[PDB]
């Protein structure tokens, strides 16, 4: 991993709201798929996501279907329910990506960006060479040189 | 039918058999169980 | 949907075990009811339309099998390839998946050739005419056709038939390496110590059977040894002695050991030896190492005035030619000297270089497909640049291409690695085949690549219009029932 | 037809390290050259900075020099050859003509009558065919002659 | 044991004869050699058996489609 | 020959057949690559 510096975390929903621009950008989604496939694990959530989003993109310039007014509000609530389903289908994916990426990085002897967990290796966030001399969230002092997660041979 | 009808009218259009003309349609359906009521914790 | 009726066709292979639960592949690979006759007119048996390609030993592959797909068992894969596989070959073979190989017509040619090498002394005239006097072949083509794969297959054919086989799975581990030491006992030559060590390791464990029978005609019987260790009497024993040591000792040991190993190989005239090198074209020009600036050799008082620039400015010194690598020296020695018709080089080319079109920006580091490619940008002609007989390889023709794609998709789905329950989202096989043809140009690496990318196709309308028609038909049926 | 970046990103609100976004002078752009352009830290505008490092035209010029180096570098790694200056007599039949200087005439075909159409400019000669010409002094040939492949010979690819 | 090279089915035989006839009219791109012609014929027959497979898998898929 | 146990069939007749069969097969193979514009080459490649 080349990008090492401390970062700003964005809530999952705003990441998903980027649609085609980032979250569903074809290019990105394909190399996620590559990671999964190479690990020998089906990519179902990715495929659900890709389906939902593919279709989002196809109809993205159309006006929504005409609404008739109801005291029930069954329509509004069914649209909502469907929507939060899709949101959750994608939360699951977003989680999977962060999960597997961290795990794979643990196998590749990769050091993550500052303040990032790698389950077996760095439990509290890993940090080295931050702009700030302490670990940001522990409030503990950082050693020089940067802490090493892996034994030396390569 | 008229050869004209079968030359010009035998294609998919918003008249004939349109693909959905509207936003926010159902992309993905599956057979699944229902989740618990209010699975989300109210927070912070 | 004939799912719960489905039993599983009992397991003989690694390959037959690669099948996932029915629930996963059910729509994707459709079931059918076949009525045969036992004890009652039928007894309904549910079979799947598709099954993984057969798992076939190299000796079972026949002329009749060309352009078909065959599988390699996982443990045969472990037996025959402890070095690794060719450059990208393993990208089609994740852990659950079956290990496929398209048996091409050139594959059959080299299979015949190797099967003759097995007893060469009888077939000497035949062989020599088949290469036209050169020592083996170099296979060349565009980036991403079957080259590295073809080499894999040759290693498989050779090692299954119990021939002694050097396999260098990627030449770039030598010539474009981690680091480069001057060799210990060969003045003026160089080593790639890491390449060399790993080689000495896997070579030994692959050929161990034959290499333990091999007695040393020339190696010193005095080799330096730690207390409680044994003087090697075999070629295997020697290779062992090469890589089993604590570093730094491994480094000088490996030099000595490679020199003597190659000296031993060139001295064996009766036992067929097949040398497979992937990316020979890296061995025929310079390595990316440069000779150390001479001021590293002369010792120094201050940088202040020695009349030395080594600290001020970087500069390029002439590259070290690969022929000055002690290993490559060994091989060249066997190629160029006549009176060695014991040895067969079946060797390969790699075009894996970074793209350069006349301007280069800086590569975006997030999106770069070429980050692990070489910097080369200089042309290579197998005719002028090697002593081997060149054989050319193209992209798949449609017969190959179809068999290969069918494999990637369907045996992928059977292994639970593909659309699965979502199968109705992707288009039918024919459409995928035609489209992936257009996108890939039928280049094999392109086919693999676009097969993955298919996940993202926007503009495919087939399943949409089909779904629509099936619906209309169901509703007319419901209006006729009414 | 390169995919690489040839343009420095425009100055805006401070970019931060995010999904989908990195800092402007981040170490990952232009192969880490951005070091040269970087003012580290929460820069105090009034008192501190180096003006040229925020200037669009200047910054872009620097980046353009760096790109030029990249291309030059790769064009030279691409050469396997030297230019030797050989007297008119001793040169192969194709160069016995007049050869307009670069960008002077239409890009020129080596030998249309013999069915070779290619830039004479970029035609490269083998050091082994020019041996007699380049090292006349040496007596015995220094490089051993190229061995060539019989394309009429029955070999593995002809299915015999 | 051994396999035979010569055409196995009546189908192979028929296509093999066709390929011969094409070779004798000297049309462009046709294999001159009998081995190549065999490989060609086998490969073709196999391709058509594949096409039939995909058509069957389609007819079956059509019934279990979601809507 | 070598599996029959050398129980005499007039073993020399067997070996005579062997040498003859071999001679004809060689002749036929090499002929298959040489003759008829080499059309039958792959017989030679396969079995030689
Ligand atoms: N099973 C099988 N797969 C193949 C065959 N040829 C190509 N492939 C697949 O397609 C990919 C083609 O990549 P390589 O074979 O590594 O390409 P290459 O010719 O070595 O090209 P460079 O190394 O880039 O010069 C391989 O990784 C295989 O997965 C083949 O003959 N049989
Ligand atoms: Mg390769």
């Amino acid at each position: 991993n080349t990008f090492l510096t401390s970062s700003v975390a964005t809530p999952p929903i705003s990441v998903i709201r980027t649609g085609p621009k980032w979250w569903a950008d074809p290019e990105r989604m394909v190399r996620q798929k590559l990671m999964y496939f190479t690990l020998g694990v089906d990519q179902l959530p990715l495929r659900r996501t890709a389906v939902i989003q593919r279709d989002l993109q196809r109809f993205h310039m159309c006006k929504p279907p005409p609404r008739v007014g109801d005291s029930t509000g069954y329509k509004r609530s069914r649209a909502a329910q469907l929507n939060t389903w899709y949101r959750r289908i994608q939360y699951q994916e977003y989680h999977m990506q962060h999960l597997f990426t961290r795990h794979v990085w643990g196998l590749l002897r990769v050091y993550p960006g500052n303040t990032t967990k790698i389950q077996g290796k760095a439990d509290d966030g890993y940090v080295g060479y931050d702009s700030v001399p302490f670990h940001r969230y522990n409030r503990a002092p950082l050693p020089f040189p940067a802490r090493e997660l892996y034994e030396r041979r390569k | 039918t008229t050869a004209e009808h079968k030359q010009q009218d035998q294609f998919y259009s918003p008249e004939n058999q349109p693909i959905s003309l509207h936003r926010n349609n159902i992309s993905y359906m599956e057979d699944v169980g229902r989740s618990v009521k209010n699975p989300t914790v109210p927070g912070l | 949907s004939l799912a719960a009726m489905y039993m599983r066709p009992p397991v003989t292979c690694y390959t037959d075990a690669c099948e996932a639960p029915v629930a996963m592949w059910d729509g994707a690979i459709p079931l059918k009811e076949t009525r045969k006759l036992k004890n009652g007119v039928p007894v309904r048996t549910v079979s799947r339309t598709y099954s993984h390609p057969p798992q076939l030993t190299p000796t079972q592959l026949s002329f009749n099998d060309i352009n078909s797909m065959y599988c390699v068992g996982n443990d045969e894969l472990i037996q025959f390839f402890p070095e690794g596989l060719g450059g990208r070959v393993f990208q089609t073979m994740p852990p659950g998946h079956p290990r496929g190989f398209l048996y091409r017509k050139e594959t059959h040619l080299l299979n015949l050739f190797v099967d003759k090498v097995q007893h060469w002394h009888t077939k000497r005239s035949v062989l020599s005419s088949l290469t036209n006097g050169r020592t083996g072949f170099i296979v060349d083509g565009p980036t991403g056709c079957g080259k590295s794969a073809l080499m894999c297959q040759v290693v498989h054919f050779a090692r299954s038939r119990n021939i002694v086989t050097l396999y260098v799975p990627d030449a770039k581990v030598w010539t474009h390496g981690e680091w480069c030491w001057p060799s210990t006992i060969l003045p003026g030559f160089f080593d790639a110590p890491d390449a060399a060590r790993s080689f000495l390791k896997y070579f030994a464990v692959a050929n161990r059977a034959t290499l333990t029978s091999w007695k040393l005609r020339c190696t010193p019987k005095d080799l330096p040894t730690e207390q409680g260790e044994r003087q090697p009497q075999n070629l295997y024993e020697l290779c062992e002695w090469g890589h089993r040591a604590v570093a730094p000792a491994s480094i000088d040991r490996q030099s000595v050991c490679v020199k003597f190993l190659m000296d031993e190989l060139s001295e064996e005239k009766k036992l067929p030896v097949v040398i497979v090198v992937d990316g020979w074209n890296l061995f025929s020009h310079e390595t990316h190492f440069r000779y150390p600036h001479p001021d590293f050799l002369r010792g120094l008082a201050s940088f202040n005035e020695s009349s030395t620039d080594i600290d001020l400015y970087p500069q390029e010194l002439p590259r070290i030619p690969a022929s000055r690598l002690s290993f490559v020296r060994g091989l060249n020695k066997m190629i160029l000297s006549g009176d060695d018709p014991n040895k067969f080089f079946i060797t390969c080319t790699t075009r894996d270089f970074k793209p350069f079109d006349g301007i280069s920006g800086f590569p975006n580091v997030e999106t770069d497909r070429f980050a692990n490619s070489l910097d080369e940008y200089a042309p290579y002609d197998p005719e002028k640049d090697s002593h081997f007989h060149p054989i050319q390889i193209g992209n798949f023709d449609e017969y190959e291409y179809r068999s290969f794609l069918r494999f990637l998709i369907n045996s992928g789905e059977l292994a639970g690695l593909g659309w699965g329950p979502l199968w109705h989202a992707s288009s039918d096989f024919e459409r995928k085949l035609y489209k992936i043809g257009f996108l890939s140009g039928r280049n094999p690496q392109g086919v693999v690549d676009h097969y993955h990318q298919e996940l993202v196709w926007r503009y495919d309308y087939q399943r949409t219009r089909q779904k629509q028609y099936l619906l209309k038909r169901r509703m007319e049926g419901m209006s006729r029932g009414a | 037809v390169s995919t690489g970046e040839f343009d420095h990103p425009p100055f805006q609100f401070r970019q931060r390290h995010t999904f989908n976004t990195t800092p402007l002078h981040d170490a990952n752009r232009f192969g880490g050259r951005t070091a040269y352009l970087r003012e580290i830290g929460p820069v105090n505008i009034k008192k501190q900075g180096r003006r040229f490092k925020k200037d669009p035209r200047t910054v872009q010029f620097n980046v353009d020099v760096w790109c030029a180096q990249q291309t030059l570098r790769k064009r030279w790694k691409q050469r396997d050859w030297e230019v030797i200056e050989i007297p008119f007599r001793l040169v192969p039949r194709e160069q016995q003509r007049v050869i307009p200087e670069l960008y002077t005439d239409i890009p020129q075909m080596t030998d249309p009558a013999r069915n070779d159409f290619s830039n004479i400019r970029n035609k490269v000669y083998d050091r082994e065919e020019l041996q007699g010409v380049l090292f006349p002094a040496a007596g015995a040939m220094l490089y051993p002659p190229l061995q060539r492949v019989d394309k009429q010979a029955m070999t593995l690819d002809k299915y015999l | 044991m051994q396999k035979l090279l010569s055409p196995r089915t009546a189908r192979h035989a028929r296509l093999f004869r066709l390929a011969g006839k094409l070779a004798d009219s000297g049309s462009p791109g046709v294999p001159k050699s009998d081995g190549e012609r065999l490989v060609w014929v086998n490969s073709h027959v196999r391709r058509d058996k594949d096409i039939s497979l995909s058509q069957e898998e389609e007819r079956i898929r059509e019934l279990m489609m979601p809507l | 020959m070598q599996g029959g146990g050398a129980r005499g069939t007039e073993r020399e007749v067997v070996e005579r057949l062997f040498r003859d069969v071999v001679a004809l097969r060689e002749e036929l193979i090499e002929e298959s690559r040489t003759r008829f514009g080499g059309r039958m080459r792959v017989l030679w490649l396969q079995e030689a």
